């Protein structure tokens, strides 16, 4: 039981989700024609969880793939192993949406999601135990953000009482692409704090300078970019796709990570990187590991953890290792280095593994974890908010389709909320 | 320019440059759109990037599916939506009157005249044109009869002619069959289900639904006769609290409590439905049919099972809309007043596998008021043949019922509509008088695409309908068999009115606005 | 259980009778099966390590199918109803086969 | 030197291409269904 | 390689006459843009856009907005459109014109070894001498009539291209301002961006368009068994959700009974029912929220016979409030009968094009109301939501200000003139600037003549002699012949607020950019 | 852009590189502070003052 | 233009009312300057929720709401009509504004 | 920024104005007179300058220094 | 009204009379001039009034 | 997405610009000649 159905909505959930599947299909062995190669219960009993096993032994995802382009998911209709999904899991769309977020909801929106319903109703009959939905979208595009938000309001009239596990790719506090991108990520964060329950937070441009520096490349791209983001993803869903001592689903994830339900913004993460050619000549091991994620080197996002405090620290390793060593390391550090945890919680960093190993690297541990860290970059994106609305510039091409002056005031006044909501602990 | 002066990566179109572009991208869209209007018309294969036919030729599906970037091309393409979206038939003929009121007014405003002066002419064009369009409508009190030739013309513009025989059987007993007693007929009790089964032309009208998803339980009974449907709206799955709660037990033996303990409120819903069973009289087969648009978990299905209650799950939004009014039932939201009168009856519910996809059927219902058109196309692109057509059929029998008049065919409206505008050009006495000339050229595009594309000629077929409208009172038509003049009106080619009315009002505005354009030009970077 | 699982131990009299009592849990359940005179016990799921001890205890087989459309084509085969709870007393939806 | 022909009255593809007549579709869809039929027709048949 | 001893590296520095004669120049530019669309014969300009849309309008405002200029100068001409957008509804066009006039005969005095501090004070001078000539020209309006009321919103869009629905725009316009003129405490205010939404739906004629006595949304009844015609139905507006969520705690249920779980689900429907039980104590029929309501919700409603609406806007909650007269509370257990909505008119379900709006039509006296735009497609729909912002505003500057000035020129040659007649005591070096602000206002009758074809030399000379004399002083262009009517016969007029608005505005853009004589370009901030 | 003529506003924004010049640009900063309007006469007399 | 320079005796906040359902001019005002959150109920990080009773599970959820419009019934009973806050008034303590006037 | 015509000024010539450039000429003279500044009066030291080839000529004559310099300026070349 | 915004007044405070400014100009870069002016004004009165 | 404006009537230039009216040649002739006669104003006369 518990089937998940993952829901790529957006041009930058179909790059990610075109690789998310890359690790699915080899680590459990799925044949993409054929039935299956695994060799145990630890790769074939949780096939059913994200898989709809065919006639005949054929396995399909359940993913749904949403993008308001025709060119952008064609790239995962014949490209690297995108002939396995359904025919229906391909809903396109013609009108772009010009990376602005009232014209997702009011123009494309309007015609579409009563569609895009009825694939995860499709998918839904072949789950005996829905356990939930995922969402991989980005703040800085157009359908990541129209039929991010848009999507995951109408998919609650159907599944009030299910949990939910997005996933945001945060814009970049470096360089910008257009000057609306602070209108897009305020509008569909004021949406999501609502009534959902998880989000984490990938920024792309800020992994361009650990693929320079730790991973040794020189003119990265968006191949490599998602390299490593679908390690951070595989590392999330482990204990979910393969069974084990510490079984702790989504259900499991969505209490044990969050004291609190609106301040539901985490900071993944995973270990080691290493390059192409100095793998090989580095040993790894239990602290080794462990000890490299509260750093700052192990980041998905532009933050920084050196001058924040943690919640609730979950790791999951990569290997038969023994488990109780990495309860001994961590608790050290919460002595020396109390500022940085809970003074209250005995056992902060909670332990997780399994038995099968990752795809090149022997050991492997991420990194999943709520911090002040998100503190520090919601304060600069309701600054290029402040500034922006206050001129009202190209608040035209949002009030054009539907919106008004009263709909960024209460999105500007709630956001500044949320920015007190972290101030309280910090 | 100016804009070159402050942008340098900004072009510009000056005010005789401007307007050569839109009219020249007008005449792109004609000439390419033409080949489609009427029976006679050409069926367009439109292939996108992934590699899929889409294999139709209705004027909305061929201008957004069309790779063309073009400022003008985009503004005829929104006029285009609004017609297949309020009232269906109407878009491919709404394209050939903006491409004739841009080409006719281009050889007056090129002639040393202004363009404002052109649409002037046009306002006053459209009053004559409006009123005019109320004295040619026959309102014959909606009739099955008359409905069947709307019906006709609408899907043989779309087909072969060997599906709009079976097609106006399956649109107009479908639209007859929903509301009574003038109340406005809502399109969305009527299920499009595309099916593979047999061929294109054996699409049926089931009487009540057809449902998408079969039942997930292998001792269930694939045909039943005689069923109770009992629509719910509950969860009968597993859920937990809001509240994170879990459990604490302290022995193996109290662990075992707990599962049983856990699934009390689940089975507590469904012992709500077996004795409900017990209660309508169950000595006898009487069936029983739950859609249950929530999922339910397995152990349910399997305790329903063994009583012989057939359980589906995950049904749509309007599923629970549609079957409410075939079955005459209650769509409940909880089982605390479960009682006989919320159940709907249906004389036999079967299933039927193609393919490892089941779909559910429902018939045999007193007053259903809410039908389904099963479609059953061999190919992926011939059940979008259909699909496209059966909604241009049912949204033009729709117009026709609700309005209380009908308008002739294919000549019988354009050609007395274009005399018309003859006799009344000296009324506007001032610089207009080209204005309604060129309005009324352009309405005789329709007469001139349907003698072009059925072979005849074009000029020969314009001078004998106009010499037998001008030497009698019958509006007489195009005939796309042997191009003589022929009646509309009596040999069954009808239209709706609100189309010809919007023809003379989306098109005129945007094509005096267009007119009115003389700044094209591409700035904000 | 489904929603969280947690044993909660107060006082020593439950921590030695736990792992003694879930093996004479195990042990009434599989013994259940084994007087209604079954030979050839078939799952859909895991199989843990207390569960094969009285398997081979009591000279039952244990066949292990990962494929749920395998698990519906055997109920077909031998003429049996796939049973989603833990083994109870078999009442008639046993399976009848030769060899 | 040598002069060019530019597009006419609709091409505004970005990059796609169009084909209208009888010898430019209806010829084409027949010559490209004759060499599917032409491949398995040398497996049809007991031999 | 050694870096290079500098200072203020990667900057440009540019002063002297390339500063106060290059900033003219783009004031010129962007006048030159904007100079066909001012009379009632200019024509419409189709923009693009960077999302993909289009703006075909011919509104200087809307234009303007979407340039992107690169000029520091130009980008000051920018912001003084987006200042008279949102002070007066038509002060657009008109200013830019006249900035671009009002600097080009400055450039003039820059060639002459004269200050730019001279030309301002010229310019000071003669602002607060323009504001007292409309003040003696003036009119009073009757505010209370309403025929006189449609003559000053029809003079306002015979330049926009709602002209030729004249009769059905007027009528729409004045009665959205005076439904949503309302006075709680003793302060009058009208708010007709945040109460009289517009809103467009693609279909239909533009005949049949009219502003509804009421309000109305795009959204389905929740459950299909609720009503969809209620004659009078008694609407309560809510807040806060009918669905049972997390508290801000950190809240667990320790669970060691057999009963303990099956009590927790059924002690979250009894919280459902018991709110539920809170609202039908009043007696409603409609029940209207912003958050999610629950299954165990509709069907406690359901039998009830109440007919609930799901995930309306928060602005679409603060706009049926003034129409109905209902209080959005937040707290089902502490509603009162002054927050029902008695006094709603006829409630209808209707479908407009296959999707479902909600009507709340038929009110006894709404203080807010909704337009419905009905047309060919949405880009002419989003000409007339422009023009209609462009119509309301304009009358919302009579009732705060019932005051109208002759336009269509006669009010820039009343004022040409007494600023000639009051130069001749000067006797001062700024007596020759002072007459150049007098001849910069011969822009907005030089506009009127240039757009529908008029001869610009036979007819400034013959309307420059009617204002000689101080009888008449009235005389305009008539932009739809070409000749020169009497603005009294015609029935041209604009509001004060219109004309003094460009006049302040105009001035004080010459005065920023005529100090402005260096340009430093090329740092960076934080 | 910012259009301005106060000496603190304009040397504030303005980047330097020699060590010279950030005293001036500093010594603006200090007459908002002390005084509040004295802020273009100090840089024009310092510099003098150097020449 | 700049001869509309307003001199405002007193002061002139930039802010706004929020709700659209409270007097927008309160003559013979009585200011009530405060600087806390005027939101629900939330316990720290040293406090927590453990409930072992399943009937004692509302009362709890309930007084987040009752201890907080108990500070706004004692802060309004005063004649205060205008209360300025350095924090947050959520949607749900709006509302006593609203029907206080 | 300001200066985007269609057709440009001459070719893309540089030209100051007024006082900048009468300092700028006045300030050009200043660095040139320092390669004869130290050869003046008994007390006075040589110069020596080194051309692209490699030819070293010491002196301190004014005319021998300043046609070595290779001074492009155009108000320095007075 | 204060130009399509909201600005909240309070007339005289009843306790000290204080002042605030209220400034109108045509665009959003002579209202930054207009700012930085009016602080240096406030400036010189207060250093006479105290020296 | 973003559409452009492509050549209208005669556009058949090589990379050669054109100039028609008014204010794109008659005023732009005037301005460019202003520069030269505002460069040779300083070096007139005498002084
Ligand atoms: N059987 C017929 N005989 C003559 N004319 C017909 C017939 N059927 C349709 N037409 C004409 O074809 C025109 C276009 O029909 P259709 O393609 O259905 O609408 P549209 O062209 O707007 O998509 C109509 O104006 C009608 O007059
Ligand atoms: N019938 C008419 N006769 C003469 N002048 C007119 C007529 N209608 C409008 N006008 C003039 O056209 C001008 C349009 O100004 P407009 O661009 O609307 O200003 P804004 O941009 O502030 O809205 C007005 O100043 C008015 O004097
Ligand atoms: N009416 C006037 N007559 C003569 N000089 C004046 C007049 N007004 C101001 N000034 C001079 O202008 C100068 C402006 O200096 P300013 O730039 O304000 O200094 P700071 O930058 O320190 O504020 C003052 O030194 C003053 O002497
Ligand atoms: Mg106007």
């Amino acid at each position: 039981m518990r089937e998940i159905v993952h829901i790529q909505a957006g041009q930058c959930g179909n790059q990610i989700g075109a690789k998310f599947w890359e690790v699915i299909s080899d680590e459990h062995g799925i044949d993409p024609t054929g039935t299956y190669h695994g060799d145990s219960d630890l790769q074939l009993d949780r096939i059913s969880v994200y898989y709809n096993e065919a006639t005949g032994g054929k396995y399909v995802p359940r993913a749904i793939l949403v993008d308001l382009e025709p060119g952008t998911m064609d790239s995962v209709r014949s490209g690297p192993f995108g002939q396995i999904f359904r025919p229906d899991n391909f809903v396109f769309g013609q009108s772009g949406a010009g990376n602005n977020w009232a014209k997702g909801h009011y123009t494309e929106g309007a015609e579409l999601v009563d569609s895009v319903l009825d694939v995860v109703r499709k998918e839904a009959e072949s789950c005996d135990c829905l356990q939930g939905f995922q969402l991989t979208h980005s703040l800085g595009g157009g359908t990541g953000s129209g039929m991010g938000t848009l999507l995951i309001s109408k998919i609650r009239e159907e599944y009030p009482d299910r949990i939910m596990n997005t996933f945001s790719v945060v814009p970049s506090p470096k360089v910008s692409d257009t000057v609306v991108e602070p209108y897009n990520a305020t509008l569909s964060v004021h949406q999501l704090v609502e009534n959902t329950d998880e989000t984490y937070c990938i920024d792309n441009e800020a992994l361009y300078d650990i693929c320079f520096r730790t991973l040794k490349l020189t003119t990265p791209t968006y191949g490599d970019l998602n390299h490593l983001v679908s390690a951070t993803m595989s590392g999330v869903t482990t204990c979910l796709r393969f069974p084990g001592q510490l079984n702790a689903d989504l259900r499991k994830l969505a209490v044990n990570m969050v004291p609190f339900p609106r301040l539901h913004f985490f900071m993944p993460g995973f270990a080691p990187l290493t390059s192409r050619g100095s793998q090989q000549y580095r040993a790894l091991t239990v602290p080794e590991l462990t000890q490299q994620v509260f750093d700052a080197k192990n980041m998905m996002a532009a933050c920084d953890p050196r001058h924040g405090r943690y919640l609730t620290v979950a790791a999951v390793f990569r290997g038969r290792m023994s488990m109780k060593e990495v309860d001994e390391q961590m608790l050290n550090v919460q002595n020396k280095n109390s500022s940085y945890f809970v003074e209250w919680i005995p056992n902060n960093v909670k332990t997780a593994v399994c038995d099968i190993p990752p795809r090149g690297l022997k050991m492997a541990v991420t990194f999943i974890g709520n911090s002040t860290a998100i503190q520090e970059l919601f304060k600069r994106i309701s600054e290029q908010f402040t500034a922006m609305f206050r001129r009202k510039a190209f608040l035209h091409w949002y009030t054009g389709e539907g919106m008004d002056e009263m709909e960024f005031t209460e999105a500007e006044s709630n956001m500044n909320d949320l920015v007190s909501e972290y101030q309280q602990y910090q | 320019a100016a804009v070159k002066t402050l942008n340098p990566k900004a072009e510009v179109a000056r005010a005789q440059a401007a307007l050569a572009v839109n009219i020249s991208a007008a005449r792109g869209l004609q000439d390419v759109l033409r080949t489609n209007l009427g029976p006679k018309g050409t069926m367009k294969m439109l292939v996108s990037g992934a590699g899929d036919i889409k294999l139709t030729k209705d004027g909305n599906v061929l201008l957004h599916e069309m790779q063309i970037q073009h400022p003008t091309a985009s503004l005829i393409a929104k006029v285009a939506t609004a017609q297949d979206d309020i009232t269906g038939d109407g878009t491919t003929s709404n394209v050939l009157i903006i491409g004739e009121l841009l080409k006719q007014a281009d050889l007056y405003i090129s002639e040393g005249l202004h363009p404002r002066i052109i649409t002037e002419g046009f306002e006053a064009a459209k009053e004559k044109a409006l009123q005019f369009l109320e004295e040619v409508k026959v309102s014959r009190e909606m009739d099955r009869e008359t409905l069947i030739d709307v019906a006709r013309t609408s899907l043989r513009t779309k087909v072969h002619a060997e599906l709009a025989d079976v097609l106006t059987e399956a649109v107009v007993d479908s639209i007859l069959a929903i509301k009574k007693q003038d109340e406005p007929i809502d399109l969305f009790m009527i299920e499009i289900m595309e099916m593979k089964h047999k061929s294109e032309t054996d699409t049926s009208l089931i009487r009540g639904l057809v449902l998408d998803h079969g039942a997930r339980h292998p001792d269930m009974k694939k045909r039943v006769e005689d069923a109770y449907i009992l629509t719910c709206n509950v969860s009968l799955e597993y859920e937990k609290t809001e509240v994170n709660s879990g459990f604490f037990y302290k022995s193996a033996e109290e662990r075992e409590k707990l599962v049983k303990a856990e699934r009390k409120f689940i089975e507590d819903r469904v012992k709500k439905i077996i004795e409900l069973k017990r209660k309508v009289c169950g000595d006898s087969d009487k069936g029983f049919v739950v859609i249950n648009q929530k999922g339910i978990d397995p152990f349910s299905l399997d305790a329903l099972s063994k009583e012989g209650i057939v359980a589906l799950r995950r049904a749509k939004r309007r599923n629970m809309e549609r079957l409410t009014l075939a079955c005459g039932g209650v769509a409940l939201n909880s089982f605390d007043d479960l009682s006989p009168d919320c159940l709907g009856h249906a004389g036999l519910v079967y299933e039927y596998t193609l393919g490892e996809e089941k779909f559910t059927f429902i018939e045999k219902c007193n007053n259903p008021r809410s039908v389904t058109l099963l479609i059953k196309g061999p190919n992926k692109h011939t059940l979008t043949q259909i699909k496209d057509a059966v909604r241009d059929g049912l949204r033009a029998v729709k117009n026709a019922i609700d309005d209380g008049c009908v308008v002739p065919g294919a000549g019988a409206v354009e050609v007395a509509m274009a005399e018309a505008l003859i006799k009344h050009k000296p009324s506007v006495k001032g610089r207009a008088q080209l204005g309604v000339q060129a309005f009324a050229d352009a309405l005789l595009i329709i007469p001139k695409v349907l003698a072009q594309n059925s072979g005849f000629d074009l000029q020969e077929t314009l001078v004998k309908i106009q010499a037998e409208h001008s030497e009698s009172g019958q509006l007489v038509g195009v005939d796309l068999n042997t191009g003589e003049p022929m009646v509309a009106a009596e040999v069954g080619v009808w239209d709706n009115y609100c189309v010809k009315k919007q023809l003379l009002h989306s098109c005129t505005v945007i094509a005096t606005n267009i007119l009115l354009v003389d700044e094209i030009m591409r700035a904000g970077m | 259980t489904e929603t969280k699982g947690t044993v909660l131990i107060k006082t020593a009299e439950e921590l030695m009778n736990f792992s003694k009592g879930e093996e004479n849990l195990m042990d009434a359940q599989v013994k259940a099966i084994a007087d209604t005179g079954a030979n050839v016990v078939v799952t859909g799921g895991k199989v843990a390590d207390m569960a094969l001890h009285y398997a081979n205890k009591y000279n039952i087989m244990l066949v292990r199918l990962n494929s749920k459309w395998d698990l519906r084509r055997l109920c077909k085969t031998v003429g049996a109803t796939a049973l989603p709870r833990l083994t109870p007393p078999v009442l008639e939806e046993m399976g009848h086969c030769d060899s | 030197h040598v002069p060019k022909a530019p597009g006419f009255a609709q091409m505004l593809k970005e990059g796609a291409k169009h084909f209208s007549g009888l010898e430019e579709a209806v010829y084409r869809n027949i010559q490209a269904c004759k060499e599917l039929a032409q491949t398995t027709r040398t497996a049809y048949g007991p031999n | 390689h050694r870096p290079v001893l500098v200072l203020s590296q990667n900057t440009k520095r540019e002063s002297g006459r390339k500063v106060q004669s290059g900033n003219i120049n783009a004031a010129k530019t962007i006048a030159d843009i904007i100079r066909t669309c001012l009379g009632p014969k200019s024509m419409m300009k189709m923009l693009l856009d960077p999302m993909g849309g289009i703006v075909m309008t011919n509104d200087g405002n809307a234009i303007l907005r979407e340039i992107q200029v690169q000029h520091p100068a130009a980008k000051s001409m920018i912001e003084i459109s987006r200042t008279q957008d949102e002070e007066v509804g038509d002060g657009t066009t008109s200013v830019i014109i006249l900035a671009g006039e009002m600097l080009s005969v400055a450039e003039h005095f820059l060639e002459q070894q004269m200050h730019p501090t001279v030309v301002i004070s010229a310019y000071r001078k003669a602002l607060d001498d323009m504001i007292s000539t409309l003040k003696k020209i003036s009119i009073p309006v009757d505010i209370s009539d309403s025929d006189m009321m449609l003559n000053i919103i029809n003079s306002s869009i015979t330049t926009k291209a709602i002209s030729r629905w004249s009769s059905l725009a007027c009528n729409i316009a004045l009665d959205a301002v005076k439904m949503v003129q309302f006075e709680e405490n003793g302060r009058k205010e009208i708010d007709i961006k945040k109460y009289a939404r517009v809103e467009k739906i693609p279909g239909g004629i533009i005949e049949d368009s009219c502003v509804l006595r009421g309000v109305m949304i795009n959204k389905d009844v929740t459950h299909p068994r609720m009503r969809r015609y209620i004659k009078n139905p008694r609407i309560v507006l809510l807040d806060s959700s009918l669905e049972y969520k997390k508290g801000e705690s950190q809240t667990d249920i320790e669970i060691t009974r057999e009963e303990d779980f099956t009590r927790i689900l059924q002690m979250e429907e009894e919280y459902i029912q018991q709110l539920c039980e809170d609202i039908i104590q009043l007696k409603p029929d409609v029940v209207i929220t912003e958050k999610g309501i629950s299954d165990l919700a509709q069907h406690y409603l359901m039998r009830a016979n109440i007919t609930a609406i799901r995930r309306v806007r928060k602005t679409d909650n603060n706009r049926i409030a003034r129409a109905c007269g209902a209080r959005i509370v937040s707290r089902p257990e502490e509603l009162r009968e002054d927050d029902v909505g008695t006094g709603a008119g006829l409630l209808e379900i209707k479908k407009i094009g296959d999707e479902y709006f909600t009507f709340i039509t038929d009110c006894k006296d709404p203080k807010a109301c909704t337009i419905l735009l009905r047309g060919a497609s949405k880009e002419i729909l989003s000409e007339v939501e422009r023009n209609l912002q462009d119509a309301m505003q304009v009358c919302r500057n009579v009732l705060l200000d019932p005051q109208l000035v002759p336009g269509g020129g006669a009010s820039e040659m009343a004022v040409a003139h007494a600023l000639t007649e009051k130069s001749k005591a000067m006797t001062g070096v700024e007596q020759w600037p002072y007459r150049a602000v007098a001849q910069a206002l011969e822009v907005i009758p030089r506009t009127l003549i240039q757009n529908c074809g008029a001869s610009t030399i036979r007819l400034l000379t013959s309307l420059r002699a009617k204002h000689t004399q101080e009888n008449c002083e009235t005389w305009g262009v008539n932009g739809e012949t070409g000749t020169l009517v009497d603005m009294k016969e015609l029935g041209i007029w604009e509001p004060l607020a219109v004309k003094l608005q460009t006049y302040k505005t105009a001035v004080e853009t010459a005065v920023l950019l005529l100090r402005i004589d260096d340009i430093v370009s090329g740092h960076k901030k934080k | 852009v910012t259009i301005t003529n106060d000496g603190a506003t304009i040397l504030k924004l303005l980047e330097v590189e020699h060590p010279a010049a950030k005293v001036l640009c500093e010594l603006a900063d200090l007459q908002d502070k002390e005084v509040g309007d004295g802020t273009t006469s100090v840089v024009i007399i310092a510099a003098e003052l150097l020449k | 233009s700049q001869m509309e320079s307003m001199l405002i005796s007193g002061y002139a906040l930039n802010c706004v009312v929020g709700s659209q359902g409270m007097p927008k001019r309160i003559v013979n005002a009585k200011i009530a300057c405060l600087d806390f959150s005027l939101q629900k109920t939330k316990m720290k990080l040293g406090v927590q929720v453990v409930i072992t009773d399943p009937e004692k599970l509302d009362q709890i959820r309930q007084r987040e709401s009752d201890i907080t419009k108990e500070r706004i019934q004692k802060i309004l009973a005063t004649g205060a009509n205008v209360i300025l806050t350095t924090g947050g008034i959520d949607d749900m303590c709006l509302k006593y504004f609203v029907e206080a006037g | 920024m300001m200066p985007t015509p269609v057709i440009l000024l001459k070719e893309g010539t540089d030209s100051s104005q007024g006082i900048p450039q009468l300092v700028s000429n006045i300030s050009a003279c200043q660095v040139i007179a320092e390669a004869v500044r130290t050869t003046l009066g008994p007390r006075g030291m040589d110069k020596l300058i080194v051309d692209g080839r490699g030819k070293a000529t010491i002196s301190n004559d004014g005319a021998t220094i300043l046609k070595l310099l290779d001074v492009v300026h155009p108000a320095a070349k007075t | 009204r204060i130009c399509d915004d909201e600005l909240i007044l309070i007339k005289n405070t009843k306790a000290r009379t204080s002042a605030s400014i209220i400034l109108r100009g045509a665009n959003d870069f002579m209202c930054d001039e207009m700012e930085r002016s009016l602080h240096d004004a406030l400036c010189v009165v207060k250093r006479v009034l105290e020296s």
